[PDB]
């Protein structure tokens, strides 16, 4: 049990075990959206969920937030 | 489940590496129902072009699957799809253009005024000029998208 | 159909032409529409907030004065506000007004660059999002109408049930679509005149210019023709 | 109190009911030890303008006065200024420029064809053509700016 | 004592007695501004603060806030 | 000063030049900088936030491993999440560390479109906001400030006495300013080049274009020279 | 004989130099019956134009006098006169534009493939970037005057 | 022969009947001691091109084959033969671009104020409008090219 | 009126769609009509050279075979060389064929990126200039006419008196004008398609556009229909 | 023995027998030049010298000139 | 070198400045230089045909009061007449002189919007096409020597043997080009300047904007420096 | 008697005594124009006639012809 709160509000709440990757909660996540993942980079109380990043290496608490966030340009 | 892992996250090599049956592959997995969904598919498939024939004709072809059965049936409204595509790209809406020049008009006023008095110091000029010759003040984006959409609209 | 005053066109331009762009030209509900506001009503041009939370208050007022439904209008800094501060942060809003009292409420709507306009039909126990660009509306409804059920079992401490609660958006073969980028303006205001009538969508596109001058005119005086 | 007044927010009879004196009046209210507190008047000033030779000139004549003050004196910084006011004008930053058009490449690429199979709906062609000729897609506010800008600086 | 948080943060502390215009706490604080008055409208509550208004017309608390939001276009 | 090298410049067109968009060239501190990523180095782009993230967290090695103050590096997404969520949105965030053990704290900041750096030299007690675009910033770091005051006062319960603290903009006439729209993202990355290291911002405009090569380099072996 | 003079040969002290009579004294000295003597004047009497009041305010007026008289008479064709304005203006006719698209396609398509092949002499580029940032190939006539025009047309 | 015939005047086929070895063939059968007769060639050449892969790709090894010809030859004055592409594509000279803005200026003060005034035929600025609405007034040739030709030297 | 036939509408498209620039699809007159050629009828394309000299001659043709004036067409490669070859340099030029034989000589114009006509009529002893851009033509007549006079008085010793001879420009208020910037070059032919017919100019722009199709029609046939 | 005086001044004496075809002196000609054939057109004494056309079925004479013109096109 | 008069630029700004566009600032050999004509000179602009039959003009003079070789302009209306009206009508045109007798001659030259340069040096025996742009001209020498065969032959009835005479384009890798497309016009002048003393082209870009001023100076006081 | 053919053909035939000013014979023609005198420029035999010449001191033929230029430009 989960949750994915991004950059506004939509509340898109999520389940899986904590043991395997969170790629495939990437993907997931990615699906239903109208711009791409490398649009979008998750993170975890502050540190940068990696692909090869796994619930198990995180320490993530159930019911938790992975809040995500768009690109950034400036110049 | 191999249409769906490629439209999460585009590639050129992610759409070859679904052979020639990807083109109907990916139009049929696409619901035309809602002209969003469509246009949803429309970008992320050609979203991945390179000037390179191999993702070139690639995504041509595939795009023509997922317009013609688009196209062939009653649930569609070509003019939101149509409409919704013009906005995604920014050639409509994205400022109030009307607003926007309506201000300048006085800064812009202004500023040339300033920049031909006598005591507009020389050296700030040449500074000024090479300051909008810069791409980021001189390269026009969406200004040119729709100069290329219009040439090929009349035609020639 | 209806047909221009001769004299009342002209009364326009004057409204719309050259002059001061803060010579008040008229006033109520705590809202000034000044020249430079008004302007906005121009050929193209796109509507600012006054000329909608104005015109959107003379539908209140058309609305008691030719007796339609209990009408409840909210501002165009409404949804904004709640769609980032919750309840809480809009409690003190419906002040001096129990909201379930209304039978239809209108909740104009600013996405950047664009206006929708959701329709809270309280009546039939649901809402419908109106867009005239075509573009969808799922997370706002469902958004807003948390908004009710907090702006009640908050409000009341009586809870609400969300399952007779329904929400959707208008398709675009359903109702009228833009042709252009600078109409959603009225597309908005228009779908309310009817909406709260409860009458039909039967407008479109060659008919909108013509809308815009009315709809000055129909603010000067602040009588809805 | 006339100048803070006016400044609050303009207006071209509000710098008109200042007399031949709003011109210095505004220029030596106006601290140009940093670049920004002159900018944020040379806007509010030019902000006014509107054809008509009374305006006109008395901007003119008031922003001539606010910038010679201005220039003659060490603590200004005439390259931010210059920057700065740029920047406001959107004729600098306002958009990755080289990113945006970077998207489109596809999209365009892909639209162009499009419209050009057999399968485009012969209805739409116009309705498409129709929409790219509206004001809010054909109107260019900043990429306008600057174009007038760069004439007055090669001088004709 | 009151406060004007704008869309955004900016806490600028005020403070005046319940009688008198606000058309004068309006210019107070469209003073120290970017962009003008007219760019921006003062919402109290909710009700949108005219200029004819006056804080015993309006029954306003003291350090209360009165925010303020921009204009907005859409088309 | 210092010169190319002749056969790791061909290696930087490689991860510059044509080739596949995804095809990871780095990876560390989570952060896996792939073609598009480090394609934004390229001559006039605009640097995105992973070239930062990353870069940002070399300097942090380099100051390790070459032994230089105590630096505390903050993630591009940390500003704006606190300008919007106070401290309480933002207190798990500083995990496994006492903030003020540090020496030197550097905070990237993204305004819309553009890239400053507020630098919170924890030692001397204040904090200094850099921009390379001549705009200014007290807004921001009487914010920052705020996020201490309260990263103490809630997450140790002493308190901070705000008197021996403080915070100033960096003049256009003290540090190096830009003179194009669109190398204001390496300007924040080599002003803690150099303010990490104690040392004197004394390089400019006509270096940035090299600047942007060695940072791919410096990125793809993560050694920073 | 003081207005056939000037209209021989322009100046902005030419046209000063006939007073406040000036302004119908043009006007009235030039038959409306062909649309034609009417933009010849049209053009003679702007061709003085230059940023200052007592030059602009003339014209303005001035025009203003000739285009009174001009619309109010059944011998002026209002659709040619305007038609012969916008091709002196070279904002119609001019070019086939259509043609001239047509050719560069081609030379365009290699031109810019080539500056991206290795064999490029990385040396080229940026003479190649440079020369197209020169005034003779930024500066756009034409295409400015138009975007002028549309920007009042549409009222703001 | 076969080289010779198909300058004389091009075609897609012309150079598809030449197969794979039709690159160098060209290549090889043009002199590049002068950067004329290799522009000449390079015209030619390009002139062909049309959205197909055959072509497409045809022309561009076509293309590569007779740049790296050229660029390897002392004999090679690389700045004249990009200076002489760039006037033949009209991106260079063509118009005395400072001279014709110069003449607009006026024209166009008066044109505008036209409009605006009272006395204009309502039933007018729809005309004007929907006038330089049109395609010879509205597509932009060269200015274009150079636009494209800018995107790819700033690389993206 | 007439109504566009389905399968010769598609049998255009087959003309000016996609194909070779150089598949002629018409031949006589000694003008092969090209691809690329008949191409310049699409829509806002200009006419070239060749679309003319041929429609032109068809007209002649058209009009033997269904029985009108006698009528001289010249070439559009025919008024410049005269507007600097004088007659000398043009004399045999009217090569088999005695010029006041004929009743009507239609001479087609170009001005560098303009098309106009100039009618000839032989028979009432005056020619008139036809511009559908308004655009006048005095001293392109008071030419042609210096061409006659020694066609005449040169080629058959006979002078010409100019007393009996007229010449006029045709008001933008007789005949119909263009409303854009490309279609004058159909102007031109279809003027001479009635003219030719001694028939009275009442067609317009709402209707170009198809005599541009019929036109590649009535080409690709030879038929004038 | 021939000429062919282009739309300018330029005299490129030719020569050939009065029985082959034209077109290969086409060819020839619109070797040597800045712009392709399609872009010029022969003609002789007026008439447009087609391609199927012959020095024969012509009744041309040797030293005679054969002027060549440029495309034209209005809108 | 050269510098700067501090004063005297200062006056070629009041030459160059704003004013009249018909106040004449030079006279002389029959032209009038006023502020319009002069004012071509500023940077990037395009030097019109006095600015040029003028300082063409100077270096006659100044070959004269310095003593270089016997020196014979010609005029920009020159050339282009010549082009299209043999030499029958140029005849009248060498009045009052023996070309011959010069030892060289300069031609300046207008192919529409560019300024290119014959030198014929009679002396030699053969004449010079220098061109700033790259562009090559061989029918044009080709066409002048076929002018003074005939102002030879038809002048003095003494034929010429083509034989002893020559003429060739100065390769680009010769003489400096020019790296824009505005300031060919001086690139001719200053051809001659050097040309004209029998001195070697060894200036360039970097410096041409400088010979303008001085340009507008040297032909202010008609002293060429 | 005199004669003015401009630059393509226009034959405005004139007529003056040889004594007065030219000028009045430059603004006489520059009257039936498209475009003004400074765009023209009247050359006689070729030598440029200024303005403070006069018929007199240029020793013209009655029925001479003054050839009329127009304005060149190049860069």
């Amino acid at each position: 049990k989960l949750k994915v709160i991004g950059q506004d509000s939509s509340e898109i709440h999520f389940k899986v075990k904590m043991t395997t990757h969170l790629k495939k909660l990437k993907e997931s996540y990615c699906q239903r959206q109208g711009v791409p993942m490398n649009s979008l980079r998750f993170l975890f109380e502050g540190q940068r969920i990696a692909d090869n990043h796994t619930p198990k290496e995180l320490g993530m608490e159930e019911e938790d937030v992975i809040e995500v966030y768009q690109e950034q340009t400036g110049g | 489940a191999d249409v769906s892992t490629f439209l999460a996250f585009p590639s050129p090599e992610k759409l070859l590496r679904l052979g020639p049956k990807s083109s109907v592959l990916i139009a049929q997995q696409t619901d035309t129902s809602d002209p969003e969904k469509v246009v949803s598919a429309f970008l992320k498939v050609s979203s991945v072009f390179k000037d390179e024939a191999t993702v070139r004709m690639a995504v041509q072809d595939a795009v023509d699957a997922l317009m013609q059965k688009a196209f062939n049936s009653s649930s569609f409204n070509s003019n939101t799809f149509l409409t919704r595509l013009l906005v995604h790209m920014g050639l409509l809406k994205s400022e109030d253009k009307v607003k926007a020049i309506a201000n300048l008009y006085g800064p812009l006023m202004a500023l040339n005024h300033m920049v031909q008095q006598d005591y507009f110091p020389k050296a700030l000029a040449p500074l000024l000029l090479a300051f909008v010759t810069k791409p980021n003040s001189a390269l026009e984006s969406s200004s040119f998208a729709r100069h290329s959409l219009l040439q090929t609209l009349y035609k020639v | 159909l209806l047909e221009l005053t001769e004299d009342m066109e002209k009364e326009i331009s004057n409204a719309l032409g050259h002059g001061p762009q803060d010579e008040i030209l008229s006033s109520a509900f705590k809202l000034r529409i000044t020249r430079g506001d008004i302007q906005t009503l121009k050929n193209y041009h796109w509507l600012n907030d006054e000329v909608i939370n104005f015109y959107m208050n003379l539908l209140v007022e058309r609305n008691k004065k030719q007796g339609y439904p209990a009408l409840h209008v909210f501002s165009t800094f409404f949804y904004p506000k709640l769609k980032s501060g919750g309840y809480q942060a809009v409690k003190r809003w419906t002040k001096g007004v129990n909201l379930f009292e209304q039978e239809i409420i209108l909740v104009p709507i600013h996405r950047k660059v664009h206006w929708s306009l959701v329709v809270i039909d309280l009546r039939k126990k649901c809402l419908k999002y109106l867009d005239s660009m075509g573009q969808k509306g799922h997370r706002i409804c469902e958004i807003l109408l948390q908004y009710l059920q907090d702006e009640s079992k908050t409000k009341r401490n009586s809870d609400l049930n969300l399952l007779e609660w329904t929400h959707h958006s208008m398709k675009p073969h359903e109702i009228p679509q833009q042709l252009n980028g600078s109409d959603s303006g009225m597309f908005t205001c228009k779908y309310a005149d009817y909406i709260s009538r409860d009458k039909p969508i039967t407008f479109t596109q060659h008919q909108m210019p013509l809308f815009r001058k009315k709809m000055v005119w129909e603010i000067l005086h602040q009588q809805l023709l």
